[PDB]
């Protein structure tokens, strides 16, 4: 028996950290690009499975 | 098939249709294509 | 970004030419919501007409406190009020009392020398805070006092001073020598409220209008002073006649009772970040289709708010 | 006398609706498996400590056990927590009562509220000044004991009093048997099932 | 979790505090969310 | 000394000592609504 994929999750990390606040979301983007890399890290992560 | 099975939150409670950002996305080959 | 889902795709990206592939797009669409507001149906407004004006305040070491309940709390005629020389808050902010809505609310009121208004903070350390009126240091209230040297002076001492708020009674107990001629040795007269905002139901709620009900839009709501912004639909979860709200695996609110109208409404978030774009190259064709993740095909203008876009 | 409760004395830690999973919370509970004082009313209702809290209990027939009396003194120098079921609704009082030497029902103020074949399960703690309390009912079919097997205490009512309780006592209606434990600081594993109901517990 | 803030609930700080204390606890909030999701896709990243 | 801005702008007028409290950037009360209020992102100084 041999693991070859594992489950393709994606997380909104905006909507994660953020929960549909225009408040936080406004101070979420002052931390720059973290969210969006993290987006692409899981996306990177998901296209391999 | 039968022998492998999820009990997870989530996973399980969003597989079986957790809206906190979270979510599971399809493989692209279905099982029946596997 | 927000004028198409190219658009929404080329600021996702940072980028003017997009590439041929499916991309999950970051949201940038309009998001207009109406505000609604619920509230128990109750009438009574708060003794603080009496808490406030009562003849003689305590002395600070036996300080008298009052229990405000079932009623309507028009903290907004306090923070207007022109005889408060100071008026803080910890854990709130006084403009949002008004829209705000507790358990409870206690009323603790006495009078001190002014100099000693300094110590009545979370957590204090002074001669009367670290020994006859100390206020937790997670303290959740409002500290409102002001000189009574019209009022309190004569000096008088019938005034007199001796854990987070601990009442005790040879004894340390002192007098206060208020004379009018006295700037800090003059008496201050103060009230500190402390709000219980726990989530048994709330009966001290400020005098704001409680709305309609709007369910199937996106609403900025508030019910009992919880709030958010969300989608409100009607739900068949089984509340037990005792609970209130209903809370997710994230411990984050999934739902909640109305409290004019015992029925349960589900929350749902407006965003729907759940949108992939799938391309040709910009250089083929600004042609584009949409996939809207796991939703069925008659609920996406729901889903995604197709008349708000 | 004494038995061992078995899994019995667990409630609703909040009033919050939680469904289809499990919840760790931290409060006053009595522990699992742990000895409970029991005694009968037929053939009295001596005076008990209060400690951290109460967890009571009765196995019934007869509705002879009524009401109970909560304090420090219980001699009229400070107020006295008393409810009582009159047989058509709960009456409740904080006055500062002179109790009798042996009290029991006949077959300053400031506070008051107005609202073996079965088993009552009810909890009383007083955190923050606020006596709350929890309930339970069900059919049972054994005179000695409380049933090994779980049901979780919803509340009944909550009073904001103030006292500074320690001492406790029961209430008979005179011209069944009752079992008293104590409550701790307790971790517990919650099981809520899909109708958001507490089905079974870890201590 | 509240990771130092006074709620864990974002809705709990914008309906009780005004801007200049609000933004104080939610940036408390953002920094643990966000080491919270960068632990869960590091952890994801090594396990992919 | 060290600084050198596009524009200064003086806001001079009187008002009673005890409503001096109320001149900040994140203060709220009668004075910081209905006549005077600061944005709570102000660069510059109070004097009174």
């Amino acid at each position: 028996i041999l693991p070859v994929s594992m489950t393709k999750t994606s997380v909104d990390c905006t909507m994660y950290i953020c929960g549909d606040s225009t408040e936080c979301s406004n101070l979420l983007l002052q931390y720059g690009s973290f969210c969006t890399q993290l987006n692409r890290a899981l996306t990177g992560i998901a296209v391999e499975q | 098939f039968n022998k492998v099975t999820l009990a997870d939150a989530g996973f399980i409670k969003q597989y079986g249709d957790k809206f906190n950002g979270l979510t599971v996305l399809p493989p692209l080959l279905t099982d029946e294509m596997i | 970004c927000a004028l198409d889902p190219l658009s929404e795709t080329k600021c996702t990206l940072k980028s003017f030419t997009v590439e041929k592939g499916i991309y999950q797009t970051s949201n940038f669409r309009v998001q207009p919501t109406e505000s609604i507001v619920r509230f128990p149906n109750i009438t009574n407004l708060c003794p603080f007409g009496e808490v406030f004006n009562a003849t003689r305040f305590a002395s600070v070491y036996a300080w008298n406190r009052k229990r405000i309940s079932n009623c309507v709390a028009d903290y907004s005629v306090l923070y207007n009020s022109a005889s408060f020389s100071t008026f803080k808050c910890y854990g709130v902010c006084p403009t949002k009392l008004n829209d705000l809505c507790f358990t409870n609310v206690y009323a603790d009121s006495f009078v001190i020398r002014g100099d000693e208004v300094r110590q009545i903070a979370p957590g204090q350390t002074g001669k009367i805070a670290d020994y006859n009126y100390k206020l937790p240091d997670d303290f959740t209230g409002c500290v409102i006092a002001w000189n009574s040297n019209n009022l309190d002076s004569k000096g008088n001492y019938n005034y007199l001073y001796r854990k987070p708020f601990e009442r005790d009674i040879y004894f340390p107990l002192q007098s206060y020598g208020f004379q009018p001629t006295n700037v800090g040795y003059q008496p201050y007269r103060v009230v500190v409220l402390s709000f219980e905002l726990l989530h048994a139901p709330a009966t001290v709620c400020g005098p704001k209008k409680s709305t309609n009900l709007v369910k199937n839009k996106c609403v900025n709501f508030n019910f009992n002073g919880l709030t958010g912004t969300g989608v409100l639909t009607e739900s068949n979860k089984k509340f037990l006649p005792f609970q209130q709200f209903g809370r997710d695996i994230a411990d984050t609110t999934d739902a909640v009772r109305d409290p004019q109208t015992l029925e349960i409404l589900d929350i749902t978030p407006c965003s729907f970040g759940g949108v992939s774009v799938i391309t040709p190259g910009t250089n083929t064709s600004n042609q584009v289709a949409v996939l809207y993740q796991d939703v069925n095909c008659t609920e996406v203008p729901v889903a995604i708010h197709a008349d708000q876009l | 006398a004494y038995t061992n409760s078995f899994t019995r004395g667990v409630y609703y830690p909040d009033k919050v609706f939680r469904s289809s999973v499990l919840h760790s919370t931290q409060d006053l509970f009595l522990p699992f498996f742990s000895n409970v004082t029991w005694f009968h009313a037929i053939h009295d209702n001596p005076v008990l400590p209060f400690n951290d809290g109460v967890y009571f209990a009765s196995t019934e027939k007869s509705n002879i056990i009524r009401g109970w009396i909560f304090g420090t003194t219980l001699d009229s120098k400070t107020q006295s927590l008393l409810i009582v079921n009159n047989a058509t609704n709960v009456v409740i009082k904080v006055c500062e009562f002179q109790f009798c030497n042996d009290p029991f029902l006949g077959v300053n103020c400031t506070f008051e509220y107005v609202s073996f074949k079965n088993l009552r399960e009810f909890v009383f703690k007083n955190i923050d000044g606020y006596f709350k309390i929890y309930s339970k009912h069900t059919p049972i079919n054994l005179v000695r004991d409380l049933p090994q097997g779980f049901s979780a205490l919803e509340p009944l009512v909550d009073l904001p009093i103030g006292i500074n309780i320690t001492r406790f006592q029961t209430l008979l209606a005179l011209h069944a048997a009752y079992y008293v434990g104590y409550l701790q600081p307790r971790t517990f594993l919650l099981k809520y099932n899909e109708n958001g109901t507490i089905t079974d517990a870890v201590d | 979790s509240n990771f130092g803030a006074i709620s864990s609930v974002l809705n709990d700080i914008l309906s009780r505090l005004c801007p200049p204390e609000a933004e104080v606890q939610i940036d408390r909030l953002i920094t643990g969310r966000l080491q919270s999701l960068q632990t869960y896709v590091t952890q994801q990243l090594i396990r992919a």
